[PDB]
């Protein structure tokens, strides 16, 4: 079974940088989406961005579209999302999640990492 | 973005009885070439990652039982539960997976209480 | 080698290199068909072409 594992929590000062990572196993990294998604404490998920490892194809959400970046490295396997110019909005947690795909057909995010906070 | 509306948004029952629970999309998910519904029914436990319950609004997964259904095409879904259990106690959402529709939205939600 | 048969040519290329081909469904990438070192194997997917039919 596939598994995501996220980085540990962060402390950032306001308007500085963070750089989390998402080590991804037991699936075809190349071949899979990864979607970062901004979860609030009591509150539902933000979509921020997805990525296709095997064509570095970006896609962010228009809010987070200056805001966060993303990057993979296949001989790892891990993903890789940076978030700069932090606010105190941006104390939440965010969390990693692999594509469920049957048939070619999306189905829904199957598979997740254990989740990061950031202060 | 299309609005996803799930109707109720709460609801409490005994075990045994059916239970019905809505999704309503802002936009048509059917697309007309294929005719199929985009549109997914999940379980989502508390402290879980969440459970790919029902794809195209009325295909169950292999690991959902026949008591559940889903119905519903177009703009206007359903989910139905014909023997309601206590395992089942979840909020459950429906999500589109229309490409053309981008990005991915999801519903309010329905708290399953028993 | 996991690629397969490693061959050099006059020009040191490599031969016989197996492709994916890749078609954009409603952006989406969906394998389509398979390239051996000399014949195209199309999968069990289809392919819409930018009007109506597959064809």
């Amino acid at each position: 079974q596939g598994q995501m594992q996220q980085s540990g929590a962060e402390l950032v000062k306001p308007g500085a940088s963070v750089k989390l990572s998402c080590k991804t196993s037991g699936f075809s990294f190349s071949t899979s989406y990864i979607n970062w998604l901004k979860q609030k404490p009591g509150q539902s998920l933000e979509w921020i961005a997805w990525i296709y490892a095997g064509t570095d194809g970006t896609s962010y959400n228009q809010k987070f579209t200056d805001k966060a970046q993303l990057t993979v490295d296949t001989s790892s396997s891990t993903a890789y999302m940076q978030f700069s110019s932090l606010t105190t909005d941006d104390s939440a947690i965010y969390y990693c999640a692999r594509e469920g795909i049957y048939y070619g057909n999306y189905a829904g995010f199957t598979y997740w990492g254990q989740g990061t906070l950031v202060t | 973005d299309i609005v996803m509306t799930q109707s109720p948004s709460s609801l409490a029952v005994t075990a045994g009885e059916k239970v019905t629970m809505r999704c309503k999309s802002s936009q048509s998910l059917l697309w007309s070439v294929n005719q199929n519904n985009y549109l997914s029914w999940y379980q989502q436990k508390q402290g879980q990652p969440p459970k790919l319950l029902i794809y195209g609004a009325s295909i169950r997964e292999s690991w959902v039982p026949d008591r559940f259904t889903g119905s519903g095409s177009g703009t206007d879904f359903t989910l139905t539960i014909s023997n309601v259990h206590a395992e089942d106690l979840a909020v459950y959402y429906c999500q589109h997976n229309h490409g053309s529709f981008l990005p991915y939205t999801f519903g309010g939600g329905t708290k399953l209480e028993i | 080698g996991v690629t397969g048969r490693v061959e050099f040519n006059e020009d040191g290329d490599r031969k016989f290199a197996n492709y994916s081909i890749m078609n954009l469904q409603n952006r989406k990438l969906v394998q389509v068909g398979i390239y051996n070192g000399t014949h195209v194997i199309p999968n069990d997917r289809k392919i819409i072409w930018p009007g109506g039919e597959t064809e």
